[PDB]
């Protein structure tokens, strides 16, 4: 009743950082570890069921 | 002068046994408060 | 590393940080 | 020189997907990302301008 | 005057999840619980009938 | 009562300046910048156009 959706076209675009090769080839594989893994988690990790 | 105010420093008219759990497991209770803490000035 | 950041006072770096967890 | 790329990098990328599907509900994108050689991003800005 | 009518004390809350830290001192735990965190719980397991 | 329109959309900015860093990141750290007194930006002379 009344609206009707239509989007045209979807684009990527990313912030990236112009990066110093001098740390950032150490820094690369300074994640690349199985130690160095970061983990994310959020402030309510609540589990729901409706 | 044995009140506190006209002495030197705070944590050291109490007991040193009691000192020791009072900023690593203190989340429980922000105590810096039941016994008062007073401060050097120049005179 | 100690070249890596602009310091104030002659000093590269300075002082060390701590982020906080979500949960509390 | 450190923490300052003194060479040409990007900063935005833009790319299209190759397919995209008009559905009922949904409406996919499959793309090829690929970052610099020696860049790096924080997943905070990856967007799709609509 | 009086029309001899009572007054009905009440409270509201909105836009507010009531949270319970699973811990016998509630306050300022989060994560690393008191009760529901015991090495007690991680050998068996119960079931919860409210 | 249904018409037809394309918008014109347009931002407003007072107030403040348009400020710009002097880097290769482009990031004002501290009060002197890294291509503020760099390699190729810090005895010689040199003019700028617009």
């Amino acid at each position: 009743d009344g609206a009707s959706i239509k989007f045209d076209s979807i684009c990527l675009y990313a912030t990236f950082f112009p990066m110093a090769h001098n740390t950032a080839s150490t820094l690369e594989a300074m994640l690349r570890n199985d130690t160095n893994d970061q983990s994310f988690n959020d402030y309510l990790s609540a589990a729901n069921m409706l | 002068s044995y009140m506190h105010i006209s002495g030197q420093d705070a944590s050291e008219y109490l007991s040193p046994g009691l000192v020791q759990f009072a900023r690593a497991t203190e989340t429980y209770f922000s105590l810096n408060n039941k016994f008062r803490n007073p401060t050097v000035a120049p005179t | 590393f100690a070249s890596l950041a602009p310091r104030h006072g002659s000093r590269p770096f300075m002082g060390n940080w701590q982020d906080i967890g979500t949960s509390n | 020189h450190d923490v300052t790329t003194d060479r040409s990098q990007r900063l935005t990328l833009r790319f299209i997907p190759v397919d995209r599907e008009d559905t009922a509900y949904s409406y996919k994108a499959r793309f090829t990302l690929a970052v610099g050689d020696n860049r790096v991003l924080d997943m905070a800005s990856t967007y799709f301008d609509i | 005057t009086a029309v001899d009518s009572i007054t009905q004390k009440k409270f509201l809350c909105d836009r507010t999840l009531w949270r319970i830290p699973f811990s016998s001192n509630f306050m300022s735990m989060g994560a690393l619980t008191d009760l529901g965190q015991n090495l007690l719980y991680a050998n068996s397991a119960h079931a919860l009938d409210m």
